[PDB]
RNA sequence: GGUAUGAGUAGCGAAAGAAGGGUGAGAAUCCCUUCCACCGAAUAUCUAAGGUUUCCUGAGGAAGGCUCGUCCGCUCAGGGUUAGUCGGGACCUAAGCCGAGGCCGAUAGGCGUAGGCGAUGGACAACAGGUAGAGAUUCCUGUACCAGUGCUAAUUGUUUAACCGAUGGGGUGACACAGAAGGAUAGGGAAUCGCACGAAUGGAAAUGUGCGUCCAAGCAGUGAGUGUGAGAAGUAGGCAAAUCCGCUUCUCGCGAAGCAUGAGCUGUGAUGGGGAACGGAAGUUCCUGAUUUCACGCUGUCAAGAAAAGCCUCUAGGAAGAGUAGUACUGCCCGUACCGCAAACCGACACAGGUAGAUGAGGAGAGAAUCCUAAGGUGAGCGAGAGAACUCUCGUUAAGGAACUCGGCAAAAUGACCCCGUAACUUCGGGAGAAGGGGUGCUCUAUUAGGGUGCAAGCCCGAGAGAGCCGCAGUGAAUAGGCCCAGGCGACUGUUUAGCAAAAACACAGGUCUCUGCAAAACCGUAAGGUGACGUAUAGGGGCUGACGCCUGCCCGG
């Protein structure tokens, strides 16, 4: 039994837009992304 | 009755239970029971604070009445009841307006029996008056600290308090604890000791029937690393190397009062225990 | 608009087959209901529809030499004429 | 970054293949056939997660595939997923999360009320056939149901209250665990009936062989049963009100009716559908019988077992339109392909690992064990020889039998059922399957004796005895404890160093000390707010000890 236990509603509740958009330090990372032009954010 | 069981298993060796003789139904009031969640200790930060709890049996409230508001109306004990929530049966009682409440059962109070609340209320067992009404040397348990708050000073299997004496507009109650304070005399008592008093002599006979009432296990601080409690480490077993057995926060933990020195209600303390 | 809601035919040996069970398939909006696939129909050809069948198709992931990328997503709906209706053509 | 060396070396990842035919430039490796072999409480059939086109068809064989390759989960084109009823949303709430105002706080923010969101739960109407390159309770045929809508027709109200009816009241919804006996049905067997055959090598026209031997929801009836005393007065409560609930009294009182529920059955559904044979017969009886259902129904236990919507009812309110019948229309969004104990998911791999749930046949059997098989699935992506050392995995072994070795480590032995028999000790439960002995096949007297089902016919379970019979051996295979004596430690079942320690360590019930009078102490947090506890000294926190039995001495100088 691996690390990776993967779930879709898992994945976004932790990790995904709105997820990061409700936090100032979520809100960090979505800046710190787009000032690095990342492809994908969340 | 303490029932004793038979060594069949080594689980089962020691292991005692009330008999529920004193229970007459099994079937809630559906109408006075409310959803209660374990905590297992846990803050409104999620933190564990308080060590040694979760995972009991699924538990609902029933909603007890421990003020006693029913002035003057009569009411008659329907059943007495288990209550996972608490050490004392409870108490269904029909009052003739058909309202119905859960008490405290007290020691002695049996289906058809009418209890009373207030003024003109007799001195029989489940009745409630207020202190300034209650005779000295009775016994009396569901002791309210502010008037209409509700009783909370002795809720407990088997507890009882005595009321000594009237100084002014306050009452000597004697605690369970021994410990004589002034109680406000307009704060209302139930009459007599509270019932199950066999409690206290129940073994729980096998580490599981803890786990069954929510209980999970203590470690001792002498078995933890020097990091965990300060009673940690040492090679082999080892004494309290301390000058006083500590608390797992510090803080000695064998005759040091906790009390905070500067308490407003020490003014009401005329004995302490 | 009806001509919005309607692309163009679904025209495969699939939807052919079932030009004579009186059951018309198109590419429809991706936001129409059936509902609105039902009344823009009636709007363009003068039929009588009995009912609209409607699936969501999801891209397909497509590579032409390094670049990789997903054809469109598409909503096929499947209109059913009355008996008595008069036939779309194709 | 490139390229050597090791080297044509290690390896090619558990496993049964064979030949014939085909295809093709080319075939151990692709296709077909036949035989063989493997899984079968799975290596089968579903379904959720996860993946995301891997699915289907045609074309391809550079690379990928540990070989090959005409093939492919690979490459290239085209395609493919159909829902009022299935799952989710337009319904409900749990944990949890957010949170208008609010409380707290250098900033940031933290907390939290109303109110929201949030399934893993609650509610909620569709079945059987057909069809097929790729979907199907979704398409088609047949037959339904739920919610609405108009349209015709009577019927009855149209301001004294038909009807609706709360965002409020009440009931239900609504729940644990264990156990036992039943009813029923799935399923599994025989016979019966139908159709076919009549035979290779000695025999059989027959107790002969093979294949088959029936069907929905809905609707209308019933029905094992399971629960339940009805009715009338009155009314300090249910924030107002209440004809509803709750409470009280009085009459009737009963074990039966009624009233709720209720698996299943019968009929219809069906002049339909399916069915052994270019197409169409039989559908019966009996036995067995649930891990399903009636149903957490009943009984018992203590550890005392969600909520909310929904539904029913009550009034407060609102009210001229309402229901009943017929008829024809209306019913949105999301998912639906395919894999799914796997070559498609998690493991960098086409990886001996991991992956929740439903179903899971027969013989012998207690069994989902075991062995062999059914349905169904598979022959596992390198092969051909050889049959050296050595290594691994196995079988056997003279005589001896622990002499081996740190140590009987390993292996051997024991093993099922039946009968006999069973010690010390003991907390009186145990120890105990103690130990130690004996037995086990087949045939006949056997429609068994007697049992179960049963109106009967019949069909299932059949003992002991006797007589025989055969082998070296009869749980003839497979699968099923080795045992005993004496110590130490730990009472016990549990727990532990994921990946070198499973223990005497931890825990434990019990004991004792101590704190704690409730805005409790203790704990988290700067605080608010919390846990403690919706507890209240028979309770809660902390320390030490560790079942039980007998005990636990002297010292308060530090
Ligand atoms: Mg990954
Ligand atoms: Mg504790
Ligand atoms: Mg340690
Ligand atoms: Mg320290
Ligand atoms: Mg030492
Ligand atoms: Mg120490
Ligand atoms: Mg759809
Ligand atoms: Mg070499
Ligand atoms: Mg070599
Ligand atoms: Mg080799
Ligand atoms: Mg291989
Ligand atoms: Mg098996
Ligand atoms: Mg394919
Ligand atoms: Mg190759
Ligand atoms: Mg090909
Ligand atoms: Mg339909
Ligand atoms: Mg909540
Ligand atoms: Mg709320
Ligand atoms: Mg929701
Ligand atoms: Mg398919
Ligand atoms: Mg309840
Ligand atoms: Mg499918
Ligand atoms: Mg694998
Ligand atoms: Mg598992
Ligand atoms: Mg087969
Ligand atoms: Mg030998
Ligand atoms: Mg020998
Ligand atoms: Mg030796
Ligand atoms: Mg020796
Ligand atoms: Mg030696
Ligand atoms: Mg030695
Ligand atoms: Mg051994
Ligand atoms: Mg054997
Ligand atoms: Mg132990
Ligand atoms: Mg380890
Ligand atoms: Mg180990
Ligand atoms: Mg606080
Ligand atoms: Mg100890
Ligand atoms: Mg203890």
């Amino acid at each position: 039994k691996r690390t990776y236990q993967p779930s879709k509603r898992k994945r976004k509740k932790v990790h995904g837009f709105r997820t990061r958009m409700s936090t100032k330090n979520g809100r960090r990372v979505l800046a710190s992304r787009r000032r690095k032009g990342r492809k994908v954010l969340s | 009755a303490i029932k004793k069981y038979k060594p069949t298993t080594n689980g089962r060796r020691h292991m005692t239970s009330s008999d529920f003789a004193e229970i007459t139904t099994s079937t809630p009031e559906k109408s006075l029971l409310r959803p209660l969640k374990k905590k297992a200790g846990r803050n409104n930060q999620g933190k564990l604070t308080v060590r040694h709890h979760g995972g009991g049996h699924k538990r609902q409230y029933r909603v007890i009445d421990f003020k006693r508001n029913k002035d003057g109306i009569p009411g008659r004990v329907a059943t007495i009841e288990y209550d996972p929530n608490r050490s004392a049966n409870i108490a269904l009682i029909n009052y003739a307006d058909g309202e119905k409440r859960y008490i405290i059962a007290a020691k002695g109070l049996e289906v058809g029996q009418t209890i009373y609340s207030g003024a003109e209320a007799d001195i029989k067992v489940g009745n409630a008056l207020e202190l300034k009404d209650i005779p000295v040397g009775t016994v009396i348990h569901n002791i309210e600290m502010k008037p209409g708050k509700g009783g909370q000073l002795v809720r407990s299997a088997g507890t009882s308090a005595q009321v000594l004496g009237k100084e002014g507009k306050y009452v000597l109650i004697r605690l369970n604890s021994g410990e004589v304070r002034m109680i406000l005399a307009t704060c209302r008592a139930t009459i007599g000791q509270v019932g199950n008093e066999q409690h206290e002599l129940i073994n729980i006979g096998k580490a599981g029937r803890s786990r069954w009432m929510g209980k999970r296990p203590t470690v001792r601080g002498s078995v933890m690393n020097p990091n965990d409690h300060p009673h940690g480490g040492g090679e082999g077993k080892a004494p309290i190397g301390r000058k006083s057995p500590m608390s797992p926060w510090g803080k000695p933990t064998l005759g040091y009062k906790t009390r905070k020195k500067n308490n407003n209600s020490d003014k009401f303390i005329v004995r302490r225990r | 608009d009806a001509r919005d809601i309607i692309k163009r035919p679904v025209v495969t040996e699939e939807s052919t087959s079932i030009l004579d069970d009186k059951k018309y398939t198109f590419e429809v909006d991706t936001r129409a209901t059936k509902t609105q696939v039902k009344y823009a129909v009636e709007e363009i050809f003068d039929v009588k529809v009995a009912k609209v069948n409607v699936m969501n198709y999801k891209g397909k992931l497509k590579r032409m030499g390094r670049y990789a990328g997903y054809t469109n997503k598409r909503r096929k709906a499947i209109v059913t004429v009355t008996a008595d209706s008069k036939e779309i053509q194709f």
